[PDB]
């Protein structure tokens, strides 16, 4: 029996100290010492996720980069997207430290890292839809100075409502009798609020300066998509047969 | 006739970038990485209402042996008995 | 009402859907090939007529429609049909 | 019996989370669209999404790799999935109420046209971010990654694209009750 | 006293630079025409600090 309990923290350092003697000392030819149980389990699994944090970090990035790549078709505006998701992930990685640093709130391995990638993920989502519009308004033919407007016009309170959206739900996990549930709550819904913050406030004021220097921010495609409005016209004229199908996806999962 | 809240955005767009760029500076600094800080506050899985948990614990009080409900267990493997 | 309003209002919504030119749209071009058009995007041109000028179009006619004054002269025909 | 008070504990929790987090988008969709059925309809299409999207999961990964769903896998899922797919419905309701002014019929076209590939964009990225998670050594990570980021594929390629518009199509004036919207406007004159 | 007695002394006071201020004029224009944005521009940075 050792101090702590399982998923504890000071349960890992029991199960590093125990461990640390039995590899520290003179095990006889052939025998050796293997620690071993649940809370020994656990503690490991608090290091995994943490060690690979930094491979999930990078990973992300690469695949949202080649993506970003792709729809804008510009490498300049890849990297002004790339910009905003760099201050987003930074911002909820420090408040979130910050606040457990000062005993605020727990975190587990599971909040930590889901703390990152969703954070990256919906900084990169609230970027398109921005940039999404205003080059939509560009390929209107509004100039840029009216662009900026009718950009933050039609998506601020979006995504201002999509990003309480997700606050909200990850409040609902709070209230749990679990603990990992519980402690995760907490931090991913101050972590969601910081990203909406920065999104709608570095959001624009970059949007704002970039666009006045040079070709940087105007759409190069310039082009339609030819399945949309193929898929559009076929729901208003004849929306049952679309619903049908949409209703046999859906039961192909409950099978 | 702008609106007042995307033309502050707009007119003061410089100051607010660097407002931000000052708030995560302060962040990283003052307060260790989330990885240091996030293991010190590793919260127990096991919760308070679980009865396991407590019956192991109740074991330790009424014994006079221990107080808490993880142990590990070494296996001395060897090549002969 | 006239011919001529019919097609400047057709021609409109073709330029929407597609983006061929209203002045390029005239009655004896066909949807065939002279405008490359196909069903799908004829059917959408009816949607749009019908929630702007109020003509309805059902998908059986739009078959048998061929040119654009083929289908001026059918909507042509549904205002004569009062 | 711990895990059976995790099992337990994880039965009642999933229950109250999944009722609690319907609720709350539910009043907060009601809210900003200002219409009783158009937030039960987002409510309500994103909570099919999660059925099939919860099939592919399992048939992933007990099926085709043979290791079952961690336990903990189904409430963290539940959260994230209904989070996003009631944004993305969001965005193309929002934008059709922006675009109804000129018929439903029409409007309905607009705002696929007006929010397509940009949604789509940002829906995959999503996805790819979650199935970027699955690199963890820890396959409970991992899990949890592939899970979310099925249900966003789709929840992109079908809830938004497909049943979400032919829903407000039957409904036409009711898709946006209690306010008064018109099928169509007044029919106009062929212009000179 | 010093600058009185100087100051009769040849061209010792008198300015050098000779220029105007083109930083001040410009942010005073700013501080009337809209007090609440620089007030707040102003209100942001004292709470920088108390992190
Ligand atoms: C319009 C139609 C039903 C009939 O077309 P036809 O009369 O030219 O054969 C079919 O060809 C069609 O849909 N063509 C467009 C391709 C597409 O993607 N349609 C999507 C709507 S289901």
């Amino acid at each position: 029996y050792i101090a702590g309990d399982q998923g504890e923290s000071l349960a890992n350092e029991s199960v590093e100290a125990v461990r640390k003697i039995a590899t520290e000392r003179e095990t006889p030819s052939g025998v050796k010492a293997y620690v071993t149980g649940a809370a020994a389990t656990s503690a490991d699994q608090r290091a995994e996720g943490d060690a690979s944090m930094k491979l999930i970090e990078g990973v992300t990035f690469a695949v949202i980069t080649v993506m970003l790549l792709a729809v804008y078709r510009s490498v300049i505006t890849t990297l002004i997207v790339l910009a905003m998701v760099v201050l987003g992930l930074s911002g909820a990685r420090g408040i979130v430290a910050f606040l457990g640093f000062y005993n605020v709130f727990g975190l587990t391995t599971f909040a930590t890292n889901m703390v990152v990638t969703l954070a990256i993920a919906a900084a990169t989502d609230y970027a398109i839809f921005l940039i999404g519009r205003y080059q939509e308004a560009r390929r209107a033919g509004e100039d840029r100075e009216s662009a900026y407007y009718t950009m933050f016009h039609g998506t601020a309170h979006v995504v201002l409502a999509s990003g309480l959206t997700i606050a909200g739900a990850t409040l609902c996990l709070h209230f749990t009798r679990l603990p990992y549930f519980q402690t995760m709550g907490v931090p991913l819904a101050i972590g969601m609020l910081i990203v909406v913050a920065a999104a709608l406030t570095a959001g624009p004021a970059v949007i704002s300066v970039v666009s006045r220097f040079g070709k940087t921010l105007e759409p190069k495609r310039f082009s339609r998509s030819p399945g949309w409005h193929r898929v559009g016209t076929a729901t208003v004229r004849w929306p049952g047969a679309i619903l049908v199908c949409a209703v046999v996806a859906a039961l192909i999962g409950l099978l | 006739p702008r609106p007042r809240l995307p033309w502050f955005l707009r007119t003061f767009a410089v100051p607010i970038i660097l407002a931000w760029v000052a708030v995560v500076a302060i962040l990283n600094t003052v307060v260790p990485t989330l990885d240091e800080v996030g293991e010190m506050r590793a919260v127990s899985m096991a919760p308070n209402d679980a009865p396991s948990t407590l019956a192991i614990k109740r074991v330790g009080q009424v014994f006079e042996e221990y107080d808490t409900s993880s142990s590990v267990m070494i296996v001395l493997e060897g090549e002969e008995p | 009402a006239t011919q001529e309003e019919i097609i400047a209002g057709l021609a409109e919504i073709i330029e929407e859907v597609t983006g061929i030119e209203p002045s390029e749209v005239t009655p004896e071009k066909s949807f065939v090939d002279d405008l490359d058009i196909d069903s799908l995007s004829m059917v959408e041109i009816a949607v749009q007529t019908e929630d702007k000028y109020g003509v309805k179009i059902p998908d059986e006619d739009l078959a048998g429609l061929r040119t654009v004054g083929d289908v001026v002269a059918y909507i042509q025909k549904l205002e004569e049909e009062n | 019996a711990t895990y059976n008070d995790m099992q337990i504990g994880a039965d009642y929790d999933l229950i109250i989370v999944a009722a609690s987090a319907l609720i709350l988008i539910f009043i907060i969709m009601m809210v900003l669209t200002r219409a009783v059925v158009a937030a039960a309809v987002i409510v309500g299409t994103v909570v099919l999404s999660l059925a099939s999207a919860f099939g592919l999961s399992v048939l992933l990964w007990q099926h085709i790799v043979g290791i079952p769903l961690h336990w903990m896998v189904l409430p963290m899922s539940v959260i994230v999935l209904l989070a996003v797919g009631a944004d993305y419905n969001l965005l193309l309701v929002s934008r059709m109420k922006e675009e109804i002014h000129a018929g439903i019929r029409t409007g309905i076209i607009r705002a696929m046209v007006g929010t397509g590939a940009v949604v789509t964009a940002a829906g995959l990225v999503f996805a790819f971010t979650m199935a970027s998670m699955a690199v963890s050594s820890l396959i409970t990570i991992g899990q949890v990654g592939t899970t979310i980021g099925l249900g966003l594929l789709f929840d992109t390629l079908v809830v938004r694209s497909l049943m979400t518009p032919s829903i407000a199509t039957l409904l036409g004036r009711w898709f946006w009750w209690p306010q008064r919207v018109r099928e169509r406007p007044v029919p106009s004159k062929w212009p000179t």
